[PDB]
């Protein structure tokens, strides 16, 4: 009975899951395997883009690098720092209200 | 994004890293060599 | 981007320093080579003489 719930349960996360993992690795090609760059995933709907990208550019200027493809209704985006940047580039998400 | 770019220079300089422990170590094993010769 | 000059310019200071700490840490152990033997090579030449000397003496006083 546990292990049948479980099981739901690992369907149900894992589909749902699947498509924004898929869209921020397609775009990260991989990051947060290194430590020189770091890389900050984080899923932000175009209603959250100009603000996101207002809180963000005035913590990181140009220092950083902010892309993104879409998730649908939404873009999943990449915030990458490099290392010593990653406490502002959280901060900064955060302030918007989106975070990784 | 640009991040491949990015995600690729990481690891050059890195080795560029290596290359220097390689031959840092290595002088210190050159000294190493010359206290030995110079007591004996 | 501009974050991979900022990566650069660290990794490379890295580099110098692995290099240049290196030789100075030879320097330092070459420097300790170079005293030892000179120490030495005084110190035994030393000993002999003293016992020449006292040798010599007790040659006379046979």
């Amino acid at each position: 009975t546990r292990q049948k719930q479980e099981l739901e349960e690992e369907l149900a996360l894992a589909q749902a899951y699947l498509e924004p993992l898929e869209r921020l690795a397609a775009l990260a090609h991989g990051l947060d395997k290194s430590p020189f760059l770091r890389v900050i995933p984080f899923l932000l709907t175009e209603k959250e883009l100009p603000l996101v990208e207002e809180a963000l550019r005035k913590a990181l200027e140009d220092r950083y690098l902010l892309a993104h493809e879409a998730y649908a209704g939404g873009v999943a985006a990449l915030v990458v720092v490099h290392r010593k940047e990653v406490d502002q580039a959280k901060a900064a998400l955060s302030r918007a209200g989106v975070a990784e | 994004g640009l991040i491949k770019s990015l995600a690729e220079k990481e690891k050059q300089l890195l080795e560029r890293l290596e290359a220097a422990k390689k031959e840092a170590e290595e002088r210190v094993k050159r000294a190493e060599a010359e206290a030995k010769a110079l007591l004996e | 981007s501009k974050l991979e000059a900022i990566l650069s310019q660290e990794v490379e200071a890295e580099i110098q320093a692995l290099l240049q700490e290196a030789e100075a840490k030879a320097e330092a152990v070459k420097r300790e080579a170079e005293e030892k033997a000179k120490a030495l090579l005084q110190a035994r030449e030393r000993a002999l003489e003293a016992q020449y000397r006292a040798a010599l003496r007790r040659a006379e006083s046979a």
